């Protein structure tokens, strides 16, 4: 069991990206130039359409790893701001410190 | 032990090779940590270790960096009220210089196998070779 | 008297002036023999006396890592060479030798060879991809002057 | 100022020898150059192994309390409170036979 | 005017460790360094040494048979290079068509009983046996005498 | 009023070890880390997976020796050795702490892909700092 | 009836103090207050309170000691491991002298760090450093090398700089920055027709 509905949905648009991550490069560097008949340019933007939705790597969002919280995060740690103070307020991170000058 | 001890302890086979070894002009260690002491201590362990070996080591002190991030202290609003966190990273840099490639691969090994817990090394050899035998002769 | 070394042998065999003649493995490990080797080493199976051979036996095991720090260690991209990585033209010849698509696939293989995270198969399949779909585009390359294979 | 035939000629064999790019390349076709030298967005392990495998720890920990080799103090607390409840009977209805026909 | 450059000397992996190890002693107010170093988990007799020696060993059989079961929960692997020895192991045969190459997998699995219905059933239909292959069936029917390898699970 | 990580003044009677005294500011000036790993150091990568081992790692300590650690675990990371240095109570009897030391070893180092060594200093009660 | 085990006494009371301490310690370990013969205390002392035992302390715990590296074993240890090192050559006595017969300076790094995988993605970089005075130009020549390879050339050290890290492994990046200096030297000394032009 992942924390919730909302981070189920994310894992999976994140394991569809990878599969398509090959074809969705090929694809789209047919269309980022200027040396290709247009003709082509404009079927090229077809194909990449065409592809399933959760395959776009503009849909996934970082979310904290134990709550699942989509904003707040800290892309070091993947926590949220409230987990990452609990665990460095009680000395469970390796180093982090309170910021005392 | 007062009265039992090892007769003939066996040792380690090294066997030298035919091929030519490396040689390492300079090699600095940067050694990272949270903590200064424990620089100190390995500061102490490694210069000790390099004097018995015969190498050649001196150590300075890179300055420190602070990274300081600013948080939310509340879970809901309150905006105005943050808490701040920072991680501090130490640094002390031996350079080791004339080094054989035989004696810069027992030496690292000894103080990376004990380098403790909560301290990064980052070797930096440079090694010091001869011209490519191509480029040693213009060929047209 | 009772000398260990010095007195009357059995003399049934003959001193081996030939020795080991037929090799070792005269066939592949028979359960036999791989069972009797597994024996031996329990003869002289000891517990660990200090760290030092725990970490040995780790060591030789793979559990631990090897020592001075490698981080490339048992990480061979197929037996690659530089040249391999960086020079891609060879696998260009089905297109055409010059015109739009030769320029396309300039750029293609030149940033293919600056791809530290691909190996020379993976980059491969990308100008691949590239022939099989310019290939299934004739038509419209033909209406653009352009000709493909 | 402007580049003489032997500074261009010379700009070109440099880039031939660096293995740069040796023509006139517009900038919207340097991307071409960009997206087949670096790795995808979503091929980073950042990206696709952004969470851990929760299914796993939750799975393999259910697991080990049913085999008495771990305690879940959570767990205990939960099936109390659904022991008395039931008792109570506010027990969870079967499926298919809710209060609404 | 050359430099003469020294010859490379070179030793195995675990080469360091041992020269290290033969510095130490043992200690003689410590118990095997088996044992916990704690007063409270030291062995105080000979029955205590080899149970606390059996303890461990059955907290191993039980995680050994955890992994062995639930394989699924042990499969991703974070570790490079690649640690053979931390994956889960298999021993049933994954073959399931009836080919002189399926009883070469129960063999080398050392299966004895299914080793021998498949050969049967492989002599059933007539196939072609490699005289190598039946004597590596013999091999291990000969040597676990026709039962099954020792081992131990619930 | 701060909250974070305080345990409260009752009236005296309650024992407060000296890891939970210390509030979150005297992290680095009375008390250390818990966790010693090269993750959060200057220009160093994976703190979010060391992290997520530390996590897990304690909440498994904690099932496995129920009610029989004294105080929090320290996890010391060297190279990819792991080392959980655990203080215990005298409860349970001497073998069983043989067996779990060699179950809880096994399980997490084919977990985690890594060597993992525990190591448990029994107490005979909970050591108390101050009673506040 | 049921029975508590009672705990040893602790083996530092039959430590002599003139052990072996090596062999009590030889590897890294986590502070023992058992095994430590060392009446040693840490931690913030209450008012009218002396710092806190070694027996049950946490913080001594965290510590990462050095008990297995004392002066007496680092010595021991390095009279092994001298069969290991070999001898610099006498003749190489300076920096200079280095110049003079290995003019080529390859520089590789190595990271070690804490966790589960050994692999750094920064290992793979390479880095050669030349001098063109150890190169055998001609004024052509020297002319020619200096403006293709543009700013990798530093005029104040006369030192040409060859950083490679588009391949994947070191030894594929070590071999391109040689195979690149090999191509510019050869270049250089080539005479195109174009260049009568400059
Ligand atoms: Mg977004």
């Amino acid at each position: 069991y992942y924390v919730d509905w909302r981070m189920l949905r994310d894992l999976k648009r994140r394991k569809m990206a990878y599969e398509y991550a090959d074809e969705r490069l090929r694809i789209n560097s047919l269309r980022k130039n200027t040396i290709l008949p247009k003709d082509l340019q404009e079927m090229a933007g077809d194909e990449i359409a065409a592809l399933p939705r959760d395959s776009c790597p503009v849909r996934i969002r970082n979310r904290c790893v134990m709550t699942s919280r989509p904003r707040g995060v800290k892309r070091r740690w993947r926590l949220s701001r409230i987990v990452f103070r609990h665990l460095a307020d009680h000395g469970l991170l390796s180093g982090v410190q309170r910021a005392i000058w | 032990l007062h009265v039992d001890v090892p007769k003939d302890v066996t040792r380690p086979t090294i066997t030298t090779s035919d091929e030519p070894d490396t040689l390492y002009k300079r090699l600095s260690i940067l050694v990272k940590a949270h903590d200064r002491a424990v620089l100190d201590s390995y500061e102490y362990f490694a210069v000790l270790a390099a004097k018995e070996l015969g190498i050649s080591i001196k150590v300075h002190e890179p300055p420190r960096k602070i990274e300081r991030f600013t948080l939310l202290k509340s879970v809901h609003i309150f905006k105005k009220h943050r808490v701040q966190y920072e991680m501090r990273t130490l640094y002390r840099c031996l350079e080791l210089k004339h080094l054989t490639g035989s004696t810069a691969s027992v030496y690292l090994e000894y103080i990376q196998r004990n380098l403790p817990e909560g301290v990064a090394m980052e070797v930096t050899k440079t090694q010091i070779q001869q011209l490519p035998e191509h480029i040693k002769e213009p060929m047209w | 008297r009772k000398y260990l070394f010095k007195g009357k042998r059995l003399s049934i065999f003959a001193d081996k002036a030939f020795a080991d003649e037929p090799p070792e493995p005269e066939a592949s490990p028979s359960l036999w023999e791989i069972e009797f080797a597994k024996q031996l080493a329990s003869v002289a199976d000891q517990p660990f006396e200090n760290g030092f051979e725990e970490m040995i036996q780790w060591t030789k095991e793979g559990k631990l890592w090897e020592f001075p720090v490698n981080n490339e260690a048992g990480l061979d991209d197929d037996g690659s060479e530089f040249h391999e990585h960086i020079f891609l033209d060879k696998y260009l010849e089905d297109f055409p030798k010059q015109g739009p698509i030769r320029l396309f696939m300039e750029l293609v293989t030149c940033g293919l060879s600056k791809n530290p995270y691909l190996s020379v198969k993976q980059k491969v399949e990308h100008i691949e991809w590239f022939r099989n779909y310019f290939n299934e585009k004739r038509d419209i390359l033909k209406e653009n002057n352009i000709a493909f294979t | 100022s402007p580049l003489s035939e032997y500074a261009l000629r010379m700009s070109r064999l440099s880039a031939r020898i660096f293995g740069e790019v040796a023509r006139s390349t517009d900038s919207k076709s340097m991307k071409v150059v960009s997206l087949f030298s670096e790795q995808p967005l979503a091929k980073k392990k950042e990206t696709y192994d952004w969470y851990p495998n929760h299914n796993t720890y939750f799975a393999l920990m259910g697991n080990l309390r049913f085999l008495g080799l771990y305690r879940d103090e959570h767990q205990d607390f939960k099936d109390e409170q659904r022991r008395l409840k039931k008792l109570r009977g506010k027990g969870k209805p079967r499926k298919g036979e809710g209060k609404r026909a | 005017e050359e430099i003469v450059i020294p010859k490379k000397k070179t030793w195995d992996k675990v080469a360091v460790l041992q020269a290290l190890a033969s510095t130490v002693n043992r200690d003689p107010t410590a118990a095997p360094y088996v044992f916990h170093d704690d007063p409270y988990l030291i062995p105080t007799s000979a029955l205590e040494s080899r149970s606390f020696l059996l303890a461990k060993k059955s907290g191993e059989t039980a995680a050994k048979f955890i992994i062995n079961s639930y394989p699924k929960y042990f499969q991703k692997d974070i570790a490079e290079p690649h640690i053979p020895c931390l994956m889960p192991e298999y021993f049933e045969p994954q073959i399931e068509d009836v080919s002189e190459a399926a009883l070469e997998e129960r063999i080398r699995l050392r299966k004895v009983r299914a080793s021998v219905d498949m050969f049967d059933q492989l002599l059933q239909a007539g196939t072609t046996v490699s005289l190598e292959t039946t004597n590596s069936l013999l091999d291990l029917l000969c040597y676990y005498g026709d039962q099954e390898p020792p081992a131990d699970y619930p | 009023k701060n909250r974070a990580a305080r345990v409260r003044v009752a009236k005296g009677n309650k024992p407060v070890s000296y890891e939970e005294a210390h509030a979150p500011h005297y992290i680095a000036h009375r008390k250390g880390w818990l966790s010693l790993h090269t993750g959060n150091l200057d220009g160093e990568d994976h703190a979010a997976e060391r992290t997520l081992e530390d996590v897990f790692l304690r909440k498994f300590m904690m099932g496995t020796f129920p009610g029989c650690l004294a105080d929090q675990i320290v996890l010391k990371r060297r190279a990819n050795q792991v080392d959980i240095c655990a203080l215990v109570l005298r409860q349970l009897p001497a073998h069983k702490f043989y067996f779990l030391v060699g179950y809880s070893e096994t399980l997490l180092s084919h977990f985690y892909k890594c060597p993992v060594r525990l190591h448990l200093q029994t107490v005979p009660s909970k050591v108390v700092y101050k009673y506040i | 009836r049921p029975m508590r085990r009672k705990a040893l006494p602790p083996r530092t009371e039959k430590m002599d103090t003139d052990q072996d301490w090596p062999s009590v310690y030889p590897t890294a370990a986590p502070f023992k207050p058992s095994a430590v013969p060392l009446p040693v205390r840490m931690g913030y002392p209450v008012k009218k309170g002396v710092p806190m035992a070694k027996e049950g302390n946490l913080e001594l715990l965290k510590i990462p000691n050095f008990l297995h590296l004392t002066p007496v074993a680092i010595k021991r240890h390095c009279a092994a491991l001298k069969d290991f090192c070999t001898e610099w050559p006498a003749a190489l006595d300076s920096d200079e002298k280095c110049e003079e017969h290995f003019p080529v300076e390859i520089d590789t790094a190595d990271y070690v760090s804490s966790g589960p995988s050994i692999r750094n993605p920064k290992a793979r970089a390479v880095t050669l450093r030349v001098k063109l005075s150890s190169l055998n130009l001609d004024n052509h020549a020297k002319k020619k090398l200096i403006k293709l390879v543009g700013e990798r050339y530093c005029k104040a050290t006369d030192v040409l700089t060859i950083t490679t890290d588009r391949c994947p492994l070191k030894r594929q990046n070590y071999d391109y920055a040689v195979y690149l200096l090999t191509v510019l030297y050869h270049e250089s000394w080539k005479t195109e027709d174009w260049e009568n032009s400059k």
